[PDB]
């Protein structure tokens, strides 16, 4: 409709993946790794990749085994382009391997011009009373991996991957980390920046 | 000797209370012309106007009394020979706005007393000024501009020799003020109506008079281009079907003089005038003597098979309508010594056990 | 989405208001009074208004002391116009009182081509025991009004608004009203009528 | 859908910001500080902002330490732009702190042609006894600001940021604020003044 | 006069001035309860003057000598008082009125009412001086606030 | 409906009664010059015409109601800083004769309260306008000219 139901609680950016600038006009795709933060692009194209450190992903990369349903909004700007003109696809899939073998847990699609949004759930549930270690070879447990491709990189700019836990959400273990390290105008800082 | 002055009883919030001399605050002079038609506005004022150059017992307190938890009571002396009679109706409503019409049918609804002088040699009424609450007060009603309205919805049947002039006496009397608020229940014991079902001429002599009201009462009463509305009429149209007791409230407006029988019964349109077997239908006669000017015709769920529609298409014809009417059908012959119709008008006041079906998508015009 | 939610019951519609023909192209507004009925354009632009008499509107108009949630339904035509040539914008506003110092109750903004749909609900709620005279200069009560706002009335050619009491609704009082006077091809008996 | 759901409760506007007038067409930015009601454009760019006084605001502004949901709606306007040369987008972002180091508690994006609407909502809560002072340096508490972002300030023409505090809410403890000061034709009033 | 449409702020210039609670009672749209003010002499003992206070509506004019005529009381104030409680009860109104009025409404049409403090005999002492007097709404008992205010910017 | 006339409570006799709110019937506005001196009438009236252009709850009570079975109160409210001070005295007789003397000694007699404005926020004194009876009325008073008579005693020590 035009009246919007209200949006709630507080979800935190985790990973964006801006797209390759010009000329590169092929079709790309991004895979986000969704529990352990990594952000692999497609081939050799230089996609422009962050992970953020909110308490989210450091709790979701520290944390070795978990248990619980995790909020994701994926995000999608987003360029200057008349709408006439917008031929940008966006399909996104759930899995849980990498793998050729493997199936996808969820498919969406995506065309809206502009921008958009997509907001769903799943659930980490895994052998150890509940719990999954991402990866671990024990009982051949598995990530889950969110590949995401754009139709237009020229039209999509930029991916988005906010996260939340639901009040259900539960960890054990703690892994040894190496030290996090620190962190187009989509952005208040950004565009000051540009004129300074 | 001194005294503390924040002690004593000067914040007497109280409200008007007493005897019926010291709690009248108003008297009103209406004149009845010698020669007044029906459909005739004699008096029409704000009823806070009515208190203006006055002074009487409780005046100043009416005026300056905060609160009023009491009714207002109205009563009008005026009487006229057993020759004559006329219809008088006193209504007050809670405001109106621009150009209003002043028939019969718009002002009843809300709180009125209709009298014949020729039988009752006065009427009073209570009633409370603010219709959804317990309490009112003047400034209340000054700044709502409550409307009072004194109407003759039936000439003299025989004129006076002068003009007449009926004093209305207001005063606040202890009966608690009860709030009338109409709801959307599909089913209600009383839902109050107050619909003006019409004036009802009979001439004099020896022909077969019948007329019918139609009981698809939702959607106003008609006038050239145009219908009326009150509330009351307008909320019962909310509801597509319906049925109940209805409660009619029959009243001579003619003098006693004038003399007839009438039948009343429900049936439907496609009855002609000249069926002689009226009678053959389940009917109530209404003789008036001298001294009656009322009477109250009950028609029980009984008389009715289902709900009938709330409104019917204007173009309908009696021949083609599915929903009942009230026939009042003369059983004998009008009669008098002194010229001049019998006169009587039909009041639906209200229905009783109501059930209200569905829900009015709406019919534009009335009848 | 595209599977729409279901609608209901029965709204009657009570306040029509075409917009001024050609050529006036410029900026114009209405402003529906919601309670008395009553329709005022924008200084001397000739909108052509109607009210007409459902139940509703005739309760709304013979009711003194009103009382309860009433559910509008702003519908907006609709001109012969390209999709992509469309650039009209719908703004409205209910407002307690019409005088530049008070704020609006709430505001709306559409902007979808051709036609639009807008359900929203206010309560009638006063001083009286929950009752308000809509306008009496008793407690200053005020009314309800609609300000209803095209920003291009060549492709915007009329707002409707339909209306519905809540189960909630209560009335008291009457109010001495004048007759009440009865009764672009949006409609099956107007396409009948520009042939005949 | 086309059937839209039913809206609902009394919005009151608090902080209009109509965007840079011509020729500035590079991308530009606002942030609506919820709480203390205040706009500042980014750099200098002669955005036009308002900070209306509604019950709602002069709560906000006077009121030391709040508690609970209060629920926002950024409406959008709204150009006459012609639907097919639309480009513009609107990214919003809550933010606790308008510092480099914080994150984002919310991102929303939207790329709806003309015009636009947003409900969310955030509950202010803080240390004492779950009362928050905005910005104040005890237990460096902070506000809740709105950054929002124009890709094209020809098309968007301005924002507005209505709000409703929950019935949960719940303040404490007055500020000594200043005298309050009183108060495009996107309005009934700004019509009659076009003409007159 | 002193209008009980307390809501939204206290007058400036081009302006007004807030409290927290004054604007928190303007959340709502109608609002009544019984009111507690508190009258507090400022001036000196020297300055002797009788004060009645009433309810009452805005129409009453100045020199209309039977405000008596209405409920009241009277407020003498001794040398060592300073201080009284002025209560007025749900009986000395009929329904709620409005948090808010416009600021352009007169005297003449506002359907709220007004707080009237009237010098009853005459303001009086040896020494020169006025005859100071504050007044202060301490709050509202059984206060019932009905509606959703949309708001008016001024104050009166 | 119709209800016999005759028989409603029409013919309360009953004395004016109630509240002090509702059985106030006039006030009188005295001006106490700047200046005063002793043996000073500041009003001197008919008591009747006390009522003259009144408009309080029990006013048009106390002119129609034939029999008054209470006595009449009036109080007082004039105060001034302790620094000064005088003394006021009001006093009702039962009439006059022409070109009577105002001295204090005449006037005290029957009935009277006299009070220090300095020393008392307000005073009030009830009394029977009728001597010699336990009733009188608006018309008695009128038409035996009950007279009032409010005399300044001794000037402000300090003005």
């Amino acid at each position: 409709g035009p009246v919007c139901a209200e949006a709630s609680d507080v979800y935190s950016p985790c990973m964006i993946a801006s797209t390759p600038p010009a000329p590169f006009s092929d079709v790309t795709a991004v895979t986000f790794d969704l529990i352990n933060g990594k952000i692999t692009p497609v081939g050799d194209d230089n996609w422009n990749t962050h992970i953020y450190n909110p308490p989210i992903m450091n709790v979701l990369r520290t944390a070795a085994w978990k248990s619980g349903t995790i909020h994701v909004q994926l995000n999608v700007r987003g360029a200057g382009v008349k709408r006439a003109d917008w031929d940008g696809q966006v399909f996104v899939y759930l899995r849980q391997s990498m793998n050729p073998e493997s199936y996808d847990a969820r498919t969406f699609v995506i065309s809206q011009p502009g921008s958009a949004m997509l907001n769903f759930s799943f659930d980490i549930i895994g052998p150890n009373s509940g719990f999954e270690f991402a990866e671990s070879p024990w009982a051949n447990q598995t990530t889950w991996y969110l590949e995401c491709v754009a139709t237009n990189p020229r039209q999509i700019q930029q991916f988005e991957v906010n996260m939340r836990f639901d009040p259900n959400f539960r960890v054990a273990g703690n892994i040894l980390m190496p030290p996090f390290p620190l962190s187009l105008k989509f952005r208040f800082r950004d565009i000051e920046r540009s004129k300074r | 000797m001194e005294q503390n002055l924040f002690a004593l009883s000067l914040d007497d919030t109280s409200s008007v209370r007493g005897s019926l001399l010291d709690t009248k605050f108003a008297q009103t002079r209406v004149l009845l012309s010698k020669a007044m038609a029906g459909g005739d506005v004699l008096l029409d004022e704000y009823l806070y106007d009515v208190v203006n150059g006055q002074d009487f017992r409780a005046t100043v307190a009416f005026l300056r009394t905060h609160v009023i938890t009491g009714k207002i009571k109205v009563t009008a002396t005026t009487n006229i020979s057993d020759n004559s009679g006329c219809c008088l109706m006193l209504a007050i409503n809670s405001g109106v706005r621009g150009k209003y019409s002043t028939d019969v049918y718009t002002i009843c609804s809300q709180d009125s007393m209709t009298w014949n002088p020729g039988c009752k040699k006065n009427f009073s009424f209570t009633f409370n000024p603010n219709p959804c609450g317990d309490s009112w007060s003047a400034e209340m009603i000054s700044r709502s501009r409550v409307r009072m309205t004194v109407i003759c919805v039936s000439g003299w049947t025989l004129s006076p020799t002068t003009d007449v002039i009926a004093k209305l006496d207001w005063s606040i009397v202890n009966e608690k003020c009860e709030p009338t608020i109409y709801h959307l229940a599909d089913c209600q014991n009383w839902l109050p109506l107050n619909r003006w079902m019409g004036k009802l001429t009979f001439p004099q002599g020896v022909t077969s008079e019948v007329r019918r009201m139609p009981l698809s009462i939702g959607g106003g009463a008609g006038a050239t281009q145009a219908f009326l509305a009150n509330m009351p009429n307008s909320w019962i149209s909310m509801w597509r079907y319906f049925r109940g007791e209805l409660h009619f409230e029959v009243t001579k407006m003619s003098s006693p003089y004038i003399k007839a029988t009438v039948t009343f019964l429900i049936a439907f349109g496609n009855l002609s005038d000249a069926f002689g077997f009226y009678e053959s239908f389940p009917h109530r006669i209404v003789q008036f003597a001298e001294v009656e000017e009322k009477c109250t015709l009950v028609f029980s769920q009984q008389e009715f098979v289902t709900a009938w529609s709330t409104q019917v298409n204007p173009r309908t014809t009696l021949e083609a309508d599915g929903c009942p009417y009230l026939y009042a059908i003369i059983h004998d012959s009008t009669t008098g010594t002194i010229s001049g119709d019998f006169n009587l008008g039909v009041k639906l006041v209200g229905i009783k056990d109501f059930c209200g079906i569905g829900s009015n998508p709406g019919i534009d015009g009335s009848r």
